[PDB]
């Protein structure tokens, strides 16, 4: 149903955490690079082991905190 | 009491990190090293020793080294988010990897990186008081794991002595493959393991692979899944060490108990409540329910059939709630069935443990929270037939000497390889020849 | 662990200038040269092909060789061309007429000690020294006759380093010159003796991706470039960036290399396709794996099916579970079983890589093995012999100085390369 | 008993919100793919 | 407030795309002048060169104490 | 070094030396001495039997 | 004896810290010192055409199954 | 009670330069010689009397002499910061160096300066009532350090007799270098370190930048990190002299426990806690992981590995908070190690000291704050092997007379090249002799 709503009247109302720049704490920011613009920069630019080691603390990925795009994180 | 932890290359490292999240989260350690200053508990217990100590100003470091011939995966360590729980000295990275060559690891790269890991077990060893045995991780498939791997086992093997060595091995696929020279590497690690280990358990990944797709509902694991489960199977082995029960089991019970003859010593690992949240609530989970589960080998961790062998031990680890009357209906309901087969020169066949505290709910897991666990180790003559696609294979490639310039290259006799497979050859014959009925007497 | 790279000739410096803009903008660094990026995933391995400059730029560790400076003139003025280090540009001061006897004895022996000087000034700054690279054609004349001259002074002066090459070949429809024969056959006797691992591309093949697969309506040699740049920096990338799965180029050829003389390979590149298909089908590792053994998406002139693989080496960018890798591997061995050498039980190796090329999803990059590579060489030695025993040429070389008994020695080196691919083609358990 | 019925009802309910997240994911992918192709294709008949 | 500003999209700008095979549009084969330089042989003889500027910064650093500080500032016969 | 205890006015709170170990150790322990000897000189048995 | 633990000496090897047993061997298996480095050879002169490259004369490496390693006095496991 | 520090050339007089900034510290004296009235010292106190004299005004003024041949070094000292605190007689400079040779330093040009040396050393010794020894700073690599060292020793031996002479050297590195000459000096000086000193202490430079950069995270040291090290470790040897203790040492304990035989007075040196402050919050610190520290060679700061040779006699200091209990459980450990062997002749190998003032820390990045250090003293063959790798740099010389017309020609034999290589060829030979065991009795 969240696939595929159609003319439903019975939608499934979104679950808030996720979001096109991959934060739910910060709006969208102009990249330094202008290539860039269409990009998800927090998604792509982070390691999986990385990413279990920040998230593993959490039911929810949205409670984590922010990744930073820092060698070591924020 | 204490506990040493070696990890080797890419798969022992990203164990390690399953590992020590799961062994912080279950003993309450913040990934920067210091307990909450607020939690006043009541009791401050000792139970964090097994695997922590202190750095005298109250941070809890912990008992392991971290071992690669890469720097990637430990400078990914470094700058990660454990980065203050982990002492620097313990991450030890060379410049480059042994490139699938097991030669290349023992003879050639290896050899400049041991004397720093000895230093830093040395170091280690010095500050226990109750020693009971070194736990390692390592992959046999890979250059680094298992020349590396073989060289430190042998030098550990001359220094320490009668001391236990356990180690935990991911072993080659059956079909699932990820190199070319993969015999070749298992082969050669396998005189090592024979001569240098005490207990060795042994891993496929295809059998993790099956069990997360048929028991979890995930469609596409990934490597945290499998390290996941190993975290939690070798807390279940070492838990007896740390929390108060009926029946502890100290880790020379274990090695007395399940250990036939000196060489006899590879065995296979099974964990029952595998389950999703969604499939928890349909169903309860007795005592004897997982009892039955840990038999079924759907429940298996290696890619082998028990029922094409015979059982001549096992050993049953019970954490949670468990009474020990259910425990012995339990094994007696086992004991029944017909399709269980034990040597007749092993009549009481069963070694139990049991804990009270139930597993440990990690927050991103995927696993149920369930309020027991059991965790089987058992030695079976199922294993002669593991090793023998193994040496078909071997048989198959060295036929036309397919790579073996690059051994010889890099430092090896091509007579090393005849030899290891002759002795691997000798290996598999102990296990026909243990399970021949003794029909001497007639 | 660093790298270093050589452009000889007119197609290395122009595939070249496109290889560092990919590479200069993967590691976010700007054209004036200043780092601009946006993580330090980016910047924390910057070294492996930058040096640094000081306050924040990079220079790209890099040897240019041409006899004349025209290419290198345009690269220069060229929009990235200012990143290079101007002592770095290397030039005679006449041609090498596409003759690879003057190429390797005339002008190579005038300059390749300058050559020579940066190279080893290059390679001994590194705190650890990772193989060569150099990009060639081996039809033409500087970039075959100095490119095996070069080859031939480094393996002297770094014989436990890897040396890799990647090449460009003879067309089997149209020639771009007429004396390919000979340049390609005395070069392929000194990379066969020389090199560790050789990578062939076939112009046709670029042409028959940009037309076919890619529908362009006016396709450039800045697209076939980019096509070469895209699988050369796939090739590298675990190197340079995390992943599940690390990979290097010697584990490469330990895996891919059965016998010394065996290595020169094929290519492809998965993820083609055109801009109104794109809508019709999802990027998945098994759409990945069905391009990536699609001829569409295949960089060669010879066909698979005429020949048995002995290993092939896929590398995959992205974040991606192993085990949709593992059971596609499988399942394409299994399904096509008679084309795979039976002696060696998994002929495939993989790796995974956390960070793909910016604006995909995901990507890999096919390396193969395969013996249909004897075709090739087959009809090179045709047309040698067909030109040599008429002296069709001869006389330029001659000239230049060469002895007669070169051109036999390499001929017959080709031939026992071609028995000895038939010979483990044919081979059986018996 | 009690306390442990309840933790397994918010992990339940947890994994539920997670399951939708992924679904929730995989469009934005979509549309990232989908700016770039609109501009090129608009350029290229600039071009023409 | 997460999603791209229609700034971005309802212009006509080659720089968004990342190099690629396909994009083509901004390279030689297209411009109006194909003369060819001899920018070697000039700057050579030393009448010509590039030379782009750098960046510093001059941040200080937060956060010090009160003995840092201290130890930064560290750095006539009369009755 | 800085002292174990709070509101120490002392800079140099570890500076023991023959002279200094003298003349403050001299006092204390003979105070402790002597409070001792004194208080130990009126035992209660009754008061001991009532803690014990 | 070559000093032990020592941090100078084998620039552009794969060394970490060199020779921490004692023993008398090199501090790596790639050449710490070698006949020529940074200076360079002369190749001018050592290019023919008379003395041409012969069939199977190439270069012994250790990818092409020479054991280079033993040529040197670095001490292997045994 | 006092010692007097000799300080030559330019080694000697930075050594000295941090030493004495290190006592100021430790102590409280301000650089214009006072003391505050807001610390809680009290006037009445002696410690600073080992290493300062008041005139009776309070200023304090230190018991040292700094000697060189070229002004430069001194003149910084007097424009430097602590020119108020020395008294300018103290400050002697000569005008042209010794240039790298013993002969100019010990026939020419320290000839003229060595009688103004006397007359200040001895101006100090009649301001003394129980001075016990001179400790000397030089280097043995350079021509003043050489020469003026050794002529000074000789005379110093003539005119006070049985005061004890301590040296500090710093000896030529086995592979880093800074002059070509270094053999010669070197050869040409162990002949008067051999007859003028009663315990002889041997510091390597490139050890010292080995512990820096391997123990301490320094990228970029310079001298003044090695010499706040060896201040470090001059100011734990002497404060068994300063501060209140339970198991004190007399420097002639030192002399009485580690010299067996008279000519056997070449000993080996080592600082526990060495550490970083990020690691040293990393890990405890127990009286037993300094003491198992002091043994291990990577702490060692002379260019040698005592696991070729064997210990005759170990004198450990602990400074600080230590509890007699955990030297004693320490020096039982390290005798059970079987890597660490002692002649058989010496059976009570130890000498134990115990002094509870922890160690200064001076302001900076090359040290931890700690409660506690040790500091090691040791006897061994070893150092026979430090030896050899400068006879060989000599042989490989003198083979061709490479220099020698210049020695030649500032006033000495050629007789004497040969004569010092026999005279260090004939200590190795004791040295081999001593380590020999004694099997007389069969
Ligand atoms: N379960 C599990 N298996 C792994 C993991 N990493 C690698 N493997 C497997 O182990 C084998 C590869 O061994 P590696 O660890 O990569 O070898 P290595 O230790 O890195 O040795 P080098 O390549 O020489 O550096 C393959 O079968 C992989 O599937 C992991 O994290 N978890
Ligand atoms: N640790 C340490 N070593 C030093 C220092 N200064 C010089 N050296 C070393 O000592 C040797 C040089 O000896 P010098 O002290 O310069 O010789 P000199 O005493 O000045 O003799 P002349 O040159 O004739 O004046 C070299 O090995 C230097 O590395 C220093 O301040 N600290
Ligand atoms: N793919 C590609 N091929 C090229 C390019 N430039 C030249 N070639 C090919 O390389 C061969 C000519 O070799 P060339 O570089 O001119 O040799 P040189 O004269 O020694 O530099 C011909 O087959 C050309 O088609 C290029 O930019 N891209
Ligand atoms: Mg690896
Ligand atoms: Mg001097």
């Amino acid at each position: 149903r969240i696939a595929h709503p159609g003319n439903h009247t019975d939608r499934i109302p979104p679950t808030g955490g996720s979001e096109y720049n991959g934060t739910v704490t910060e709006p969208w920011c102009a990249p330094a690079a202008v290539d860039n613009t269409y990009l998800r920069l927090p998604l792509i630019y982070e390691s999986t082991t990385h990413y279990q080691q920040r998230t593993g603390r959490y039911y929810t990925e949205d409670q984590a905190p922010p990744h930073g795009m820092s060698l070591p994180p924020k | 009491r204490e506990a040493i932890c070696i990890h080797i290359g890419q798969a022992g490292c990203q164990v390690g990190n399953a590992c020590w999240e799961l062994f912080c989260l279950e003993h309450g350690i913040q990934p920067d090293g210091a307990m909450p200053s607020d939690k006043t508990i009541g009791v401050e217990d000792d139970a964090f020793n097994t695997f922590f100590s202190e750095t005298g100003a109250g941070k809890h470091v912990p008992r392991a080294v971290f071992l690669d011939l890469e720097p990637t995966v430990v400078d990914e360590v470094r700058t990660g988010t454990y980065r203050q729980l982990f002492h620097p000295e313990q991450l030890i990275s060379g410049k480059e990897d042994a490139a699938n060559n097991y030669a290349r690891g023992h003879y050639t790269i290896g050899k400049e990186i041991v004397d720093l890991c000895l230093d830093r077990i040395r170091k280690l060893a010095d500050n226990c008081t109750g020693l009971q045995g070194f736990l390692v991780y390592h992959a046999v498939g890979g250059g680094t794991g298992s020349g590396l791997g073989a060289l430190l086992l042998e030098r550990l093997s001359v220094d320490y002595g009668k001391k236990s060595k356990l180690g935990y091995t991911v072993y080659p696929s059956p079909q699932v493959s990820t190199a070319v020279v993969e015999p070749y590497n298992s082969v050669l690690s396998t005189h090592s393991l024979l001569e240098h280990t005490d207990v060795a358990a042994m891993l496929d990944n295809e059998a993790i692979y099956d069990l997360t797709r048929r028991n979890l509902d995930i469609e596409r694991p990934t490597y945290t899944n499998l390290n996941r489960l190993i975290g939690q199977v070798v807390s279940s082995l070492t838990a007896s060490l740390r929390f108060d029960g009926a029946l502890n089991v100290d880790l020379t019970e274990f090695q007395t108990n399940l250990v036939p003859y000196p060489r006899i010593h590879f065995v296979l690992t099974s964990y029952a409540p595998v389950i999703s949240a969604e499939k928890a609530y349909h169903e309860q989970l007795s005592v004897s329910e997982i009892s039955n589960a840990v038999f079924e080998p759907a429940s298996m961790m290696t890619k082998c059939d028990p029922r094409h062998g015979k059982y001549m031990a096992c050993c049953l680890m019970y954490r949670g709630d468990v009474v020990p009357k259910d425990v012995n209906a339990a094994v007696a309901t086992i004991k029944t069935k017909r399709t269980i087969q034990f040597v007749d020169w092993s009549p009481t066949g069963f070694k139990c443990g049991i804990n009270y505290q139930p597993p440990t709910v990690v927050p991103g897991g995927d696993l149920a929270k369930v309020q027991r666990a059991v965790c089987m180790i058992a030695n079976s003559t199922a294993i002669a037939e593991v090793f023998a696609r193994i040496d078909h294979k071997f048989d198959l490639m060295y036929s036309k000497r397919a790579f073996v310039h690059w051994y010889v290259g890099e430092g090896m006799e091509e007579g090393e390889f005849s030899e290891a497979r002759e002795d691997l050859a000798a290996l598999e014959k102990d296990y026909e020849e243990v399970g021949a009925e003794s029909a001497d007497m007639d | 662990r660093e790298i270093v790279c050589v452009q000889a000739g007119q197609c290395g410096n122009q595939i070249g200038s496109k290889f560092w803009e990919v590479i200069s903008d993967e590691h976010g660094v700007d054209p004036t040269g200043t780092y601009q990026g946006d993580s330090d995933l980016q910047l924390e391995r910057i070294n492996v092909y930058f040096d640094e400059a000081t306050g924040g730029r990079y220079v790209p560790r890099s040897v240019l060789i041409d006899l004349e400076p025209g290419t290198m003139d345009s690269v220069r003025a060229g929009p990235y061309g200012q990143i290079f280090r101007p002592d770095n540009f290397i030039f005679g001061q006449s041609g090498a007429g596409n003759n690879w006897a003057k190429g390797h004895y005339t002008e190579g022996a005038e300059l390749i000690d300058s050559v020579l000087d940066v190279c080893c000034k290059e390679a001994e700054s590194c705190d650890c020294l990772q193989g060569f690279q150099i990009c060639h054609s081996l039809g033409g004349g500087t970039g075959s006759g100095m490119g095996t001259l070069l080859i031939s002074k480094l393996r002297e002066q770094y014989p436990d380093r890897i040396m890799m090459t990647f090449s460009i070949i003879p067309s089997p429809k149209v020639s771009d010159t007429v004396v390919e024969p000979y340049n390609t056959t005395l070069s392929v006797h000194q990379l066969v003796e020389n090199s560790d691992e050789s990578m062939c591309i076939d112009n046709e093949a670029l042409y028959d991706i940009c037309f076919r697969t890619l529908k362009l309506t006016t396709p450039t040699f800045g697209d076939l470039n980019h096509l070469v740049s895209a699988v050369v920096s796939g090739v590298t990338c675990c190197l340079r960036f995390p992943g599940q799965l690390n990979s290097d180029l010697r584990k490469l050829a330990v895996n891919l290399v059965p016998f010394p003389r065996l290595h020169f390979f094929m290519m492809g590149f998965a993820p083609l396709t055109s801009r109104g298909s794109q809508q019709y089908r999802g990027l998945s590792v098994p759409e990945l794996t069905q391009q990536m053994f699609d001829a569409k998406n295949m960089m060669q002139a010879a066909d698979p099916r005429h020949g048995r693989y002995l290993t092939a080496s896929a590398l995959f960018r992205g974040r991606m579970s192993t085990k949709e890798v593992d059971e596609q591997m499988l399942n394409v061995q299994n399904k096509n079983s008679s084309y795979f050498i039976e002696w060696i039980p998994n002929n495939i190796k993989s790796s995974v890589c956390d960070i793909p090329p910016k604006g995909l999803k995901m990507a890999v990059t096919f390396i193969g093995n395969n013996t249909c590579i004897q075709e090739m060489f087959r009809r090179v030695g045709e047309q040698f012999t067909l030109m040599f025993r008429r002296k069709a040429f001869l006389h330029w070389y001659t000239g230049e100085g060469m002895d007669e008994m070169e051109f036999t020695e390499a001929e017959s080196n080709m031939n026992d390369l071609v028995s000895e691919y038939q010979q483990y083609q044919d081979a059986t358990i018996e | 008993k009690r306390k442990f019925l309840e933790d397994r009802a918010r992990q339940r309910d947890l994994l539920r919100r997670r399951r939708f997240m992924e679904v929730e994911e995989e469009r934005r992918w979509a549309q990232q793919d989908n700016l770039q192709l609109r501009m090129a294709n608009a350029l290229e008949r600039q071009k023409e | 407030e997460h999603d791209v500003p229609v700034k971005y999209i309802r212009t006509l700008d080659a720089r968004l795309l990342p190099p690629r095979v396909g994009h083509n549009w901004l390279d030689a084969a297209f411009r109006s002048v194909q003369g060819k330089p001899q920018q070697l042989e000039e700057e050579f003889r030393g009448k010509r060169a590039f030379m782009p500027p750098g960046v510093y910064d001059h941040t200080p650093p937060e956060g010090l104490g009160l003995t840092a500080r201290q130890l930064m500032q560290a750095l006539d016969g009369r009755p | 070094v800085t002292a174990l205890d709070q509101e120490s006015v002392g800079m140099p709170a570890v500076y023991k030396s023959r002279y200094n170990l003298v003349e403050k150790e001299g006092p204390v322990r003979r105070e402790r001495t002597t409070l001792m000897l004194e208080r130990g000189k009126t035992v209660d048995k009754k008061q001991l039997r009532d803690t014990l | 004896a070559p000093p032990t633990a020592s941090t100078f000496g084998f620039h552009g090897t794969s060394a970490v810290v060199a020779n921490v047993g004692g023993e008398n061997t090199e501090p790596s298996v790639h050449p710490a010192k070698k006949p020529t480095g940074t200076f360079g050879r002369e190749a001018s002169s050592s290019v023919n055409p008379s003395k041409f490259l012969k069939k199977n004369e190439g270069v012994g490496t250790a990818s092409r199954g020479v054991p280079i390693v033993d040529a040197t006095k670095f001490v292997k496991a045994e």
